C-alpha cells in the first residue's frame, strides 16, 4: 500500500509534467490559469513524493529495529 | 475524446460500407474474411466469429451500424489517450532510444522550470522503473501514466 | 490485462505444488501419500489451468492485431 | 496459526528481558535500554513508534497480553517466510540466487514431472519481472505468496 501510494504520487508528478509541458510548449497560445494549475498539482504531487518516500524510508529502519527486538525475544524458545 | 462528433459519425457511416460488401446493413463473418483477405491476411473460420461477437452486442450474429458505430467510438476514444501518453514519451525520451534516462528527466523538469534536486529526479526513474535497469522503457511509461 | 494475471497466478499454483511435492518426498520421515497425490493432482490441475491460460493469451494477441487492422480501415475514411 | 502453551510461556520469560524494572511493563525508556545494549541506538520517535506499534489499548506501554499478541503475528510469518525460503534454496540448486530454467527443468524431472522444456521456460518468464531471463528472490516471493 505504502509502495502504491508513493508510485501514484510519482505518477501524478509525472502526469503533470506533461500536461505543464503540453500547455507550455505545444500549443499556439499559452492558457496561463490552466497552466497555473497544474503547476499547483504538480508542487501537490511532489510534495507528495518526498512526504511518502521520506515515511517509506523510515519504515525500512524501524522494520530492522523491531526485527532486533522480535529476535531478541525468540532467543527463548526451545 | 469521450464522443464521437457528428461529422465523425457521418464518415464513421462510409466507412461501414467498406465492410458491408453487399450493402445488406450488416456485416457477416463471410464478409470480414473477404475484407481480411483483401488486406493480405487469413484468420481462421474461428478469428473471424470472434471479430463479429466482440461487436454483435444484441448477438444476432452479424454487426449492425450503430453496433459498428459504438465500438467505433470506444476505440476512437482508447487512441486518443495512448496517442496522448506516446506524445508524452517521444518528448521525455529526448535521444529516442526507448529509453527515458535520469538525465533526459531531469531536463524536461529544468526547461519546465521546476526545481528537482537529482537525486529526487534519481528517485523518479526508480520508482518507474519495473525492470531494474535504472531507465524508463515505453512500457513502463505507460505504466505509471495510467496508473 | 487481467488474463495475464491469471496466468502469472496459474503458475504461481504450478510452483507451490511442485515444492510441496519436493517437500512430502525428498524432505520427510515418511512419505504420507494421501499428501503427495494432493499436490500431485493440484499440480496436474494448476498446469492444465496454465497451458489453457497461455492458449488464450496467445490468441488474444493475434485477435488484437486483426481487430486493429479493421479498425485502421474504418479510420481511412476520418477526414484529417 | 496458534501459539503452543509452551511458546506462550517461554514468551512469557522474553518479556523480561525487555520489561528492566519489572514493573509488567514495557515502555520506551526500557526498549531504548534494550536497543543501546544490543548495539543500536534509535532515536526517541524510533522508540516511540516501536512502543505505539505494539500498544493496541494506547495507554503507552507494552503488557504481556499486547506483547504476545505481536509476537504470535510475527511467529506466524516468520513460519510462512521460512517455508519459502526453503522453496527457493532448493530452486536455486547452485546457491548463486537465481532459479535458472536448467534449475528449474530439473527439478521437474527429477520430481517425475513431464513439462515440455517450452512450459518450464514459459513459467521462468512469467515470473521473470526484471527480464533477465532467470528468477531471483524478491521475484520467487511475489510468485510464492
Ligand atoms: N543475547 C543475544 O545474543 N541477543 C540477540 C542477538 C542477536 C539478535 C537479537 C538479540
Ligand atoms: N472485432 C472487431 O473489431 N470487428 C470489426 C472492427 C471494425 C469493423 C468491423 C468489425
Ligand atoms: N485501403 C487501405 O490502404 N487500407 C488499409 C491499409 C493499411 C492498414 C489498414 C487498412
Ligand atoms: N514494534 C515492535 O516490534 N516493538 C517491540 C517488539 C518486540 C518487543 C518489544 C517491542
Ligand atoms: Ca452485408
Ligand atoms: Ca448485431
Ligand atoms: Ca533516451
Ligand atoms: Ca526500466
Ligand atoms: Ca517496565
Ligand atoms: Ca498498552
Ligand atoms: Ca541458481
Ligand atoms: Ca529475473
Amino acid at each position: 500500500q505504502l509502495t502504491k501510494r508513493v508510485k501514484n504520487a510519482a505518477a501524478n508528478v509525472l502526469r503533470e509534467t506533461w500536461l505543464i509541458y503540453k500547455n507550455t510548449k505545444l500549443v499556439k497560445k499559452i492558457d496561463h490559469a490552466k497552466v497555473r494549475k497544474h503547476q499547483r498539482k504538480f508542487l501537490q504531487a511532489i510534495h507528495q513524493a518526498r512526504k511518502l518516500r521520506s515515511v517509506k524510508m523510515e519504515q525500512r529502519k524501524l522494520n530492522d529495529q523491531a526485527n532486533t527486538l522480535v529476535d531478541l525475544a525468540k532467543t527463548q524458545l526451545e | 475524446a469521450d464522443q464521437l462528433t457528428e461529422e465523425q459519425i457521418a464518415e464513421f457511416k462510409e466507412a461501414f460500407s467498406l465492410f458491408d460488401k453487399d450493402g445488406d446493413g450488416t456485416i457477416t463473418t463471410k464478409e470480414l474474411g473477404t475484407v481480411m483477405r483483401s488486406l493480405g491476411q487469413n484468420p481462421t473460420e474461428a478469428e473471424l466469429q470472434d471479430m463479429i461477437n466482440e461487436v454483435d452486442a444484441d448477438g444476432n450474429g452479424t454487426i449492425d451500424f450503430p453496433e459498428f458505430l459504438t465500438m467505433m467510438a470506444r476505440k476512437m476514444k482508447d487512441t486518443d489517450s495512448e496517442e496522448e501518453i506516446r506524445e508524452a514519451f517521444r518528448v521525455f525520451d529526448k535521444d529516442g532510444n526507448g529509453y527515458i534516462s535520469a538525465a533526459e528527466l531531469r531536463h524536461v523538469m529544468t526547461n519546465l522550470g521546476e526545481k528537482l534536486t537529482d537525486e529526487e529526479v534519481d528517485e523518479m526513474i526508480r520508482e518507474a522503473d519495473i525492470d531494474g535497469d535504472g531507465q524508463v522503457n515505453y512500457e513502463e511509461f505507460v505504466q505509471m501514466m495510467t496508473a
